[PDB]
This record gives C-alpha cells, structure tokens and sequence, in this order.
C-alpha cells in the first residue's frame, strides 16, 4: 500500500483527532450562535483615522481605541442604504456569524454596536492588506508559497463546513495577510448556514462553480471548487477561466476544460483537476472521504496541518509593517464624514444587531 | 500567450461580486 503501519496509524489518529476538535468547536459555536453578543462598545470610544476599504456595503475605517491605543478595522454600514439594497438579512447574518465563529484564520469581531444611523462592526486590524495586491505585484506565488495559503483555506473550510456554513465568497480580494504572514478571512455576507442545498446565484464570476452558473441547487462543494480557482490563480498569477465578459467566463467554467502553465507541477495539476471537477460525483471535498482527499493529496505531502493551525510555520512572505496604525498596504480613498442623525432610522429591521 | 490574454480581458483589477 501507500503507507506502512506507522504512517497509516499516525494518519488515522490525526483524522480522528480532527473529528474530536470539530465536535468541540461546533458546541462552542452553537452557544454563541444562539445567544449573540451585542452592544459591546460605542462610537466615541474610537478615533477615526483612515478609510481602508469601500464598497456598496459602506466603508471600513482604521480606528484607534482611545483608552487602549489599539487599532481596529471598523466596518460602517448605513442602515438606510442596507435596506435600499435589500441586504438586511445578509448584514444581520454576517455579524451573527462573525461573533459566533472562532478560528485562527477568521477575523475576530472585537466589538459591535449601532446608533441612530449606522451599524458598526469593529474587527481586528489586519495590516498586510489584501492578498490580491501582493499577488498582482509579485505576479505569481511559488508553489510552496501558494500551498502555505491554501492549507489555511483548507483548514478554514474544514472548520466552516463542520458548522454547516457555506462560504461562497472566496477570492484573493477577500483574503487579508496579517503581520505574521497568515491569512485572515473577513467577509461573511454571502455565507449561509445550511445543512443541505441552497440556490442563490451569488459570488464572483471567475470563482463560480458550474452548478451555480447552471442554476442548480448546490452544496458546500462550491467552496472546494473555489479553492481550486484560488490555488490556480495564486500559482499562475491569473485564474483558470477568464474572458472579456462574464457570459464567456461561464462558458469556460461549465465546459469541463482547464489548461495549466507549463511550470505547474504534476502534483498541482492533479489536485486542480480534482477540485475543478465539473462532475460533482467526482469532485474532491465532495466524496465519501470528504476533506481527507484534499489534505492527503500528494501536493500537500509536506504540509504539517497541525503546525499550520498552531501558526508555527514560518510564513514565506511577511508584509511590510512600519508600526501599528500603518496603512501602507491599503489604498487611498476619499474621506467622507460619518453622519449620525438625531432620529433613529430603520430601528425594527436591525433589532437583532 | 495566456498571460497576454489575461491582460487583454480587462479583468486584472479587483473583481466585483455579481450583486454589485
Ligand atoms: C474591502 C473590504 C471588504 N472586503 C474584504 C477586505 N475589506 S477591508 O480591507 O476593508 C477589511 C474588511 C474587514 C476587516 C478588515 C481588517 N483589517 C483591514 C481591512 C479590513
């Protein structure tokens, strides 16, 4: 066989220990899920420094906590805008997930609160910026470098999927790099807790699984497809399926054909062919052996999964950090005021926040 | 080349989700 007695017993024990870890993690999650924390700070506890990120959601600002001096990333949502964009449920869900999960590669919600006009999620400040920027600058990541990040996503999805959370928003734009070079996952608006199938068309064209494009009911295997896209893009510098317009991208995604740079190792191509598998009955992460087909793949043979989880692996890349509050790994945005009305807006909608 | 095709796609920048 492929393993002698010692290696087989070690692997089996390791896989059993994962089960035990996840069983405890689920119990911890469900307690916080069922009784969420609320209203753990207020706006005047913080000085607003600089906008780090923007979007239809609102903005994320670097803030400094006045008492402690600690920096945080404060996501600010306009309650009236959220309502108008039909994002009430997504916004409530994002905060509910964030305050309930606990994993070393998931960003921590340190405080949350609301006022008459806005919702505030105060997260730890992840100073290295988006993987996207580093990827586009460096061009592509070496396979060891890509693997180090991929291993963190594998473990994070193993954790999330055990909680019946589908993530659905994986892409380099949505992965931040912390001061030790490890990943932080931040955005959970598209995540959904469902045991079975779900049907919403959501995500980013290059990262959509075929069963999403084809308007099928789908399950957590769409996250393993997206992992294949991410690994490919990290190692190539461009994604496996691209075109001028999304419709052309979808045609390629559903076609069942993918092509690889000549510098991809055979192990990497084999992994990617099994993650970027249009046939759900054959896709790694969706088989009887579950996540083990991925973790035990040859491309991950050098990965010490426990050492990754414990953050004892030396990262291949440490972003520049000229001290706390440093924002040099983020873009510059036009700074708007934070208006708080004398009149509460959309109160009932956001009771649970 | 594939790289050139990627540059030509116009989709080298940050990509929005479908709902945006
Ligand atoms: C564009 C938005 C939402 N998508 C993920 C990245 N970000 S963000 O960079 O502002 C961003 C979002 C959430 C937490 C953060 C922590 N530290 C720094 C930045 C953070």
């Amino acid at each position: 066989g492929h393993m002698g007695n010692a290696a087989a017993a070690k692997k089996g024990s390791e896989q059993e220990s994962v089960k035990e870890f996840l069983a405890k993690a689920k119990e911890e999650f469900l307690k916080k899920w069922e009784s969420p924390s609320q209203n753990t700070a207020q706006l005047d506890h913080f000085d607003r420094i600089k906008t780090l990120g923007t979007g239809s959601f609102g903005r994320v600002m670097l803030v400094k906590h006045k008492e402690t001096g600690n920096h945080y990333a404060m996501k600010i949502l306009d309650k009236q805008k959220v309502v108008k964009l039909k994002q009430i449920e997504h916004t409530l869900n994002e905060k509910r997930i964030l305050q309930a999960v606990n994993f070393p590669f998931l960003v921590k919600l340190e405080f949350s609160f609301k006022d008459n006009s806005n919702l505030y999620m105060v997260m730890e400040y992840v100073p290295g910026g988006e993987m996207f920027s580093h990827l586009r600058r460096i061009g592509r990541f070496s396979e060891p470098h890509a693997r180090f990040y991929a291993a963190q996503i594998v473990l994070t999805f193993e954790y999330l999927h055990s909680l019946d959370l589908i993530y659905r928003d994986l892409k380099p734009e949505n992965l931040l790099i912390d001061q030790q070079g490890y990943i932080q996952v931040t955005d959970f608006g598209f995540a959904k807790r469902v045991k079975g199938r779900t049907w919403t068309l959501c995500g980013t064209p290059e990262y959509l699984a075929p069963e999403i494009i084809l308007s099928k009911g789908y399950n957590k295997a769409v996250d393993w497809w997206a992992l294949g896209v991410l690994i490919y893009e990290m190692a190539a510098g461009y994604p496996p399926f691209f075109a001028d317009q999304p419709i052309q991208i979808y045609e390629k995604i559903v076609s069942g054909k993918v092509r690889f740079p000549s510098h991809f190792s055979s192990d990497l191509k084999d992994l990617l062919r099994n993650l970027l598998q249009v046939d759900l009955t054959k896709r790694f992460g969706n088989l009887k052996n579950g996540v083990n087909d991925i973790k035990n793949h040859k491309w991950f043979a050098t990965t010490d999964w426990i050492a990754i989880y414990q953050r004892k692996v030396e990262a291949p890349f440490i972003p520049k950090f000229k001290g706390p509050g440093d924002t040099s790994n983020f873009d510059d945005y036009e700074e708007e005021e934070i208006r708080v009305s004398i009149n509460e807006k959309c109160g009932k909608e956001f009771t649970e926040f | 080349t594939t790289y050139a095709d990627f540059i030509a796609s116009g989709r080298t920048g940050r990509r929005n989700a479908i709902h945006d």
